[PDB]
């Protein structure tokens, strides 16, 4: 669909559940494709620093 | 109302707007037109078809009546509705005075519907020229001509269209007495005068005679080959 | 042919009958004689009736037009205004006698419409054939600022006059009610009239009937 | 920018303008003038001043107010010799709604008519537009009070504060941090604040025969033109 | 992941992988800093 | 004023004129359409323009326009000048009907409205038409017609002719393949279908960018079939087998 | 007087109309709108802006009713649209009174597009700036036409006209499918409207008029500060 901006936030929860549930490559993959996918909007106005 | 005077003189004397369609008449299809003296001949070059598709629609041969046929050159949308003004006229002389209409009387029907046409506002002059060929009562063949500006003008011979004034050249030292002897000699005189015009390879020719009490009549391209033939196994055996 | 109409104490009720005779003829049983105007204006016809149908379907085309160029309510010597204005140039060759009734901004108001173009507000009117013996109801019973159910009676007894005296009147009684807010537009509103049921049963079967020729077309 | 005749007739320039309309709206500037009108709570003032340079010329033909209908006042800025012509169409079109319709026109119908005759002069190219503009008053029912300025663009818009002319953008910037406190207005408050606008933004301190006030107010909806002595009387309520 | 910009884009994303791989200080450039630079160089395919 | 008079009726000093042949060259650009027949029947071809994914694909046709009950007409050209051209001869069909109570000849329905595009073309300090358009019909007079309009004002007797942008290339391969009256409706579509393979410059052939209606004489109906989009795309793959057999056997 | 009786728009040596060319441009400076039929009817959204606090917005308005059940809005132009606005109120009713039925919003289409193409042909006179987007739920289904000033029209699913459509059409074309509701066009209407927006947009700063099977009608600013309200 249309959004960009919860696909950074629901691949950001990914990447916080599989690591605090221990799955460290796959919780880097999914930090990596929050990334990617966050490389592109143009106002993450504190979604930057909860990523970083 | 678009009231502009369009058709304005020169400095010099002239008519710009006239001398530029005499140009355009100037471009068209060459067509040839002589008269005998009991079978008039006329004809078309440059048919320039695309020889594979319809081909009744681009006749450029009319009749307005039974007696008067009539050929043109120049563009063809404007001759059209002049032969339909033309027919109007000619049924309305006959709907006027008994006779059948002569062809004098309608060539200057059509000049006298040119020059007030360039003498009016908003117009252009018209871009055609024609030959009106008519065989009138007690049969006198003959036939004229229509200048863009409007001078009806009778001849014994006559070739309008791209390339006629060394067509002209030919039927003046090709026109004799005797050539007019028989009718299909004379139609040997005009296909000696297609053959004079332009490349014409073959299937380029539109013909149709008058025997002054007929109507037009146009040859398939059977007998374009059987004089074509007979033309050049004369030329051939005189050279 | 009998309309009338009144205004009681809120707003204004219509009402007509519903026949068309041709002539001596009974043409129609239930041609409605009621016409929109707008949501607050409504109108009722007598006389020619294509002349009032074509009239009334171009002003209030006006006044859709015109309401919906302004963007508010219309009033009522709106329409009155048009009328007067163009039966006067018509000059009383298109037949019309018209009840122009709306309850405006100002409040109900109502008229009566000639087709030379003489107009007058009144509390009350009757038109058509039988506005004789509803005028004689009204003059007789008439009473400022009535409840609505008083009125609905009186208009109904009014038309039932021109129901049961005159010749070309007489069908279902059509009415409307009109308030600051309430619009109640009903045809079937009494059946005064009915007609008796058959006894001899008429019906012919299949076979009764020489054909010369029948001829079938498939449809889908 | 510009190709072909479009600096001369009304049509459209290679940026998508048009340089008429524009070049005639500062021919309401060459007028030297400026107007402003204010609506009150239940009013509505309009001020505005005149120069009548001569004791040879009757000061009172010098009149820009024009009573377009009995409760319908208008002032009028650009040029003259338009304006007055505009004022004739405003008075003939106001009784053509009375005689077909037996009502007063509200007074947005009637500048919407005005703006669609005077859309139908840049519509042309071949008519001059009109360099003058227009603004009104009118008392409405349901509505109060409400103001509404016509340029000869064919736009037109209600407004709650006014100011037209050569001092119009300072004066607009007066009146809205006159208007952004949300002062609740009554008579001689929006009479008080309307001579304020252009007494401060001219900084004139005139005496009461420079300029001129028409009003309107729910009380007695015939618009109405102030005499000097009642203008002294505002002035001099005007310096405490 | 890039659908087709030119010749250029191509040199404009592969040298512009190195910033990333240098910003984070390493020394062998990774497969995720090309992703981490198509998604920038096509937000400026992105931009007017 | 007669400074901005433009005189778009008038000659060029070397005879012809310049606004309407300005017209000739915008009428190839925009389109692409052709006709073709030799028996029973004949075929329109219309190649669309607008195939943005935002299209409601309504209103029963893109350019194709039915005239009479038993002719229509592809256009060419300027669209919001061809919606007045359409209507317009449509009742000049009409007020044939009217005046004799009998269906129009295709040829003199198209003089008809020739002359009026002529007129434009003609005086009236008027800017004319940009448009072009095919006419197929019926009679009982020759049967199955098929003619062409020129922005200028005249016509022409045809079979088969395009007036799209490759407009030239596509009639070099329509004197390259046909054949005189026996091209049936069938070969003559698999046949259309080579040649807007040809001058579709956007390959592959996408059968919604393609418009095709059929005219089929029917004993009182004359059928002026528009076939839908489920019988394209396998005239498509139709042609696309025997494309790559007979590349292969080559 | 009279007028000038000669077309003042001619073919270019490229063959182009260059005053509908240039109008074009004058259509592409016009305020920013979309509008989205959704299965049941259509949303129409405009932004409108006044340039200070002085003026009223409501006063004027974009979204405009034609009949009982079609709205238009544009994107061009203030004084060039309510001429032609009047023109189609006339035509609505020289339809009615013929037919005694609304028109189908294809058969208005038709005969506005001829206005302005016979408009853009005639003498003397400059064509048209404005660009229409028109709605209609006729006989069940909604319609959704587009219009130009050089008098063609086209049948959008959705599309934008205005300031920034090239973008706004590309978000749309990541946005819109089949199964929408109105409610969900008023919500995506609202997404698009501020992607070309100011810093605030208010109830004032857009006008949104809608039809449904019931008919065309337009939004008050209280529903629709509640569409601006959860938005985004």
């Amino acid at each position: 669909m249309d959004d960009k901006a919860l696909l950074v936030e629901v691949q950001l929860l990914e990447s916080k559940t599989y690591h605090a549930l221990s799955n460290l490559p796959k919780a880097r993959a999914a930090l990596t494709s929050a990334r990617t996918t966050a490389n592109a909007i143009y106002c993450p106005p504190k979604l930057q620093a909860t990523l970083d | 109302s678009y009231d502009r005077a369009i058709t304005v003189f020169s400095p010099d004397g002239h008519l710009f707007q006239v001398e530029y369609a005499q140009e355009a008449v100037k471009k068209g299809s060459t067509a040839v037109g002589v008269r005998g003296r009991d079978i008039v001949v006329l004809g078309v070059e440059k048919k320039s078809v695309a020889k594979l598709q319809d081909e009744r629609t681009v006749r450029k041969i009319c009749a307005l009546d039974d007696n008067v046929c009539m050929a043109f050159a120049g563009l063809t949308a404007d001759a059209r509705i002049v032969i339909n003004r033309a027919r109007v006229e000619c049924q309305s002389h006959r709907l006027t005075v008994e006779d059948p209409v002569t062809v004098e009387y309608i060539t200057r029907y059509i000049a006298s519907l040119k020059q007030r046409y360039t003498q009016s506002n908003g117009r252009r002059p018209f871009g055609i020229s024609a030959l009106i060929v008519g065989f009138d009562f007690d049969g006198t063949p003959r036939l004229y001509q229509t200048d863009p500006s409007g001078t009806y003008h009778a001849w014994k011979a006559n070739a309008i269209g791209r390339g006629a004034k060394s067509v002209r050249e030919f039927l003046e030292k090709n026109y004799t007495d005797e050539a007019i002897e028989t009718d299909d000699l004379t139609i040997k005189l005009v296909i000696k005068a297609l053959l004079e015009v332009v490349q014409s390879g073959g299937k380029n020719i539109e013909l149709a005679v008058m025997r002054r009490d007929q109507s037009l009549k146009i040859l398939n391209p059977e007998e374009i080959e059987k004089y074509v033939a007979e033309i050049e196994k004369e030329k051939e055996e005189n050279e | 042919t009998t309309i009338a109409g009144v205004v009681y104490k809120d707003g204004i009720v219509l009402g007509a009958d519903t026949r068309a005779t041709e002539g001596m003829v009974v043409a129609d049983k239930n041609c409605s004689k009621i016409h929109f105007i707008s949501p607050n204006i409504y109108c009722c016809g007598a006389g020619t009736a294509a002349d009032t149908d074509m009239t009334t379907q171009l002003i209030s085309s006006n006044l859709e037009l015109h309401s919906l160029s302004t963007g508010r309510l219309p009033r009522v010597v709106t329409a009155n205004r048009m009328l007067k204005q163009m039966l006067f140039r018509y000059q009383g060759y298109i037949g019309a006698a018209l009840v122009l009734g709306g309850v405006d901004v100002t409040g109900p108001h109502l008229y009566s419409i000639y087709p030379h173009g003489s107009t007058d507000k009144l509390p009350y009117v009757t038109m058509g054939s039988g506005s004789l013996a509803a005028m004689a109801v009204f003059e007789d019973k008439f009473r400022p600022d009535m409840e609505e159910e008083e009125a609905k009676n009186l208009v109904s007894e009014a038309i039932a006059a021109g129901i049961f005296n005159d010749l070309g009147s007489g069908s279902n009684i059509d009415l409307c009610v009109i308030s600051k807010n309430k619009l109640d537009f009903l045809r079937p509103y009494t059946v005064p009239n009915k007609k008796g049921t058959r006894l001899g049963r008429y019906r012919c079967e299949k076979g009764t009937t020489a054909v010369l020729t029948e001829k079938i077309t498939p449809l889908e | 920018s510009s190709a072909g005749f479009d600096r001369h007739i009304t049509i459209f320039s290679p940026e998508g303008r048009l340089y008429q309309v524009e070049y005639a709206f500062k021919a309401i500037n060459q007028g030297g003038l400026t107007s402003v009108a204010v609506r009150g709570k239940d009013c509505a003032v309009i001020v505005t001043q005149k120069k009548v340079p001569d004791k040879l010329l009757d000061s009172s033909t010098v009149t820009h107010l024009f009573k377009i209908t009995e409760n319908i006042g208008c002032v009028m800025t650009g040029m003259t010799a338009d304006s007055r012509s505009q004022v004739q169409r405003a008075r003939y079109e106001a009784a053509n709604w009375k005689y077909k319709y037996g009502y007063e026109i509200p007074v947005d119908m009637l500048c919407k008519r005005i703006a669609d005759i005077s859309q139908v002069y840049t519509q042309n190219a071949e008519m001059r537009p009109l360099g003058c503009c227009m603004i009104l008053i009118g008392i409405d029912e349901e509505q109060g009070p409400q103001v509404y300025k016509c340029d000869p663009a064919g736009y037109y818009c209600g407004f709650k504060a006014t100011a037209a002319g050569v001092k119009q953008t300072e004066s607009t910037s007066f009146l809205e941090k006159k208007v952004k406190k949300k002062f609740d207005w009554t008579f001689e408050q929006t009479v008080e604040t309307a001579i304020t606008c252009l007494s401060t933004v001219l900084s004139i301190d005139f005496k009461p025969s420079e300029i001129e006030v028409g009003v309107v107010t729910v009380e007695n909806p015939k618009f109405r033109i102030l005499t000097e002595a009642e203008i002294d009387a505002h002035l001099v309520a005007l310096a405490e | 992941l890039m659908p087709g910009a030119s010749g250029a884009e191509v040199k404009g994303v592969c040298t512009e992988a190195g910033m990333y791989a240098l910003r984070e200080r390493r020394v062998h450039v990774t497969q995720e800093d090309f992703e981490m630079a198509v998604a920038k160089v096509m937000q400026k395919d992105s931009e007017k | 004023s007669r400074r901005y008079d433009s005189r778009t009726t008038i000659f060029s000093p070397e005879g012809r004129l310049y606004q309407v042949e300005y017209a000739m060259e915008a009428i190839g650009h925009a389109g692409t359409c052709l006709g073709i027949l030799a028996n029973d029947g004949v075929l329109l071809a219309a190649e669309r323009r607008n195939i943005h994914k935002l299209l409601d694909e309504v209103f029963f046709s893109e350019k194709i326009y039915k005239l009479n009950e038993d002719m229509a007409c592809s256009v060419a050209g300027i669209t919001s000048d061809a919606n007045v051209l359409t209507n317009e001869l449509r009742l000049i069909a009409q007020r044939y009907l009217l005046q004799y109570q009998e269906p129009i000849p295709c040829e003199q329905l198209v003089t008809a409205l020739c002359d009026i595009k002529q007129a434009y073309t003609q005086f009236g300090g008027k800017r004319p038409f940009g448009v072009s358009l095919l006419y197929i019909g019926w009679d009982k007079h020759y049967g199955f017609q098929l003619y062409q309009s020129d922005p200028s004002g005249n016509y022409g007797g045809w079979k088969a002719t395009c007036i799209g942008n490759n407009s030239a290339a596509a009639v070099s391969m329509l004197k390259q393949d046909y054949k005189e009256g026996e091209m049936t409706l069938k070969s003559a579509l698999a046949l259309a279908i080579k040649v807007l393979n040809k001058t579709m410059d956007v390959s592959k052939l996408s059968a919604e960018k393609v418009e095709i209606a059929t005219l089929t004489r029917e004993n009182g109906k004359t059928v002026i079939r528009v076939l839908k989009q489920k019988e394209v795309e396998q005239l498509i793959k139709k042609h696309e087998e025997e494309e790559a057999k007979a590349e292969r056997e080559k | 007087e009279r007028g000038y009786s000669f077309s003042l728009t001619t073919f270019s040596p490229s063959g182009k109309l260059v005053q509908i060319e240039y109008a074009l441009a004058a259509v592409a400076g016009g305020a920013p709108s979309v509008g989205i039929k959704a299965a049941n009817g259509v949303v129409l959204a405009t932004e409108k802006k006044q340039k200070s606090i002085l003026y009223d917005e409501r006063s004027v308005h974009k979204v405009e009713p034609i009949t009982k059940h079609i709205g238009l809005v544009y994107s061009g132009m203030g004084p060039d649209y309510r001429v032609l606005v009047h023109r189609a109120r006339k035509l609505a009713q020289q339809y009615y009174l013929v037919y005694q039925e609304p028109i189908p919003t294809a058969q208005l289409v038709q005969r506005v597009a001829s206005v302005m193409q016979e408009y853009t042909q005639s003498g003397g006179v400059r064509p048209f700036g404005v660009s229409l987007l028109i709605c209609g739920w006729n006989e069940g289904r909604p319609y959704l036409f587009q219009s130009d000033p050089s008098g063609a029209y086209f049948a959008w699913k959705a599309t934008a006209m205005g300031k920034n459509y090239v973008n706004g059409k590309t978000f749309l074309e990541k946005r819109y499918n089949e199964d929408l509701e109105l409610e969900d066009a008023i919500h995506t209407a609202i997404l698009t409207l501020k992607e070309s927006f100011e810093g605030q947009m208010t109830e004032d700063n857009i006008e949104v008029g809608i039809c449904n099977e019931a008919g065309f009608r337009r939004l008050t600013p209280t529903e629709v500060k509640d569409y601006l309200a959860a938005i985004a």
